[PDB]
């Protein structure tokens, strides 16, 4: 049975594409490349891809499980947020694909408990001013849940303590009177 | 109950 059986995933898959081709629709633009719900699936993937930091700038991966689609006016994201990891340009070349794949690796392998039921999906963004890691998740007010996976997340990323992550919640980021997204949660 | 795959495991089914 270990021998030949595929290892299935708690939860069905959706890994997206997006292009910020200003020339095209944001609708043109994203892209469904593979869907998929065994480890096994997951890898074979992942092998036959770009790493992020070999991407354009402008350009995203998402991963979100079946269902939901990778923009947080999405009934699963809009009352929800995300833990953000921004990157200088020098961690593209030191963490940008480690960190990437950790977070892959925290959403198909279940790793925040009873909690990661709020887990929605993950994004990458390859930009020139900075690159971004974020895990959405579906409800800023559930707090024990947001604090979980913020906790696990940052262990699992090998972040030392003096390094503060932020929480924002999407609504807050859509309509944001300044500069600075403001935090729901740190860790 | 829920199926969980910690980091190891996952690295070696690549």
């Amino acid at each position: 049975p270990e021998h030949y059986i595929k290892h299935p995933l708690q939860n069905r898959w959706a890994l997206w594409f997006f292009k910020n081709d200003k020339s095209k629709t944001w609708q043109a633009n994203l892209r469904l490349i593979s869907k998929f719900d065994t480890v096994e699936d997951f890898w074979a993937l992942y092998n036959h891809i770009q790493l992020s930091s070999n991407l354009m700038p402008g350009c995203d991966y998402s991963l979100f499980k079946d269902g939901i689609e990778p923009m947080w006016e999405d009934e699963k994201n809009k009352r929800g947020g995300r833990w953000l990891i921004t990157l200088n340009k020098q961690q593209r070349r030191s963490d940008l694909d480690r960190f990437w794949l950790e977070t892959l690796l925290c959403l198909i392998g279940e790793s925040f408990d009873d909690y990661s039921d709020d887990v929605c999906g993950a994004v990458v963004n390859v930009r020139a001013k900075g690159d971004k890691i974020a895990i959405w998740t579906t409800e800023c007010e559930n707090r024990e849940a947001v604090t979980h996976i913020g906790r696990v997340y940052k262990e699992r990323l090998g972040l030392p303590p003096k390094i503060v992550i932020g929480y924002q919640s999407h609504a807050d980021t859509a309509t944001k009177s300044g500069s600075t997204t403001k935090n729901r949660f740190v860790v | 109950t829920r199926i969980i795959y910690d980091r190891k495991f996952l690295m070696e089914c690549r």
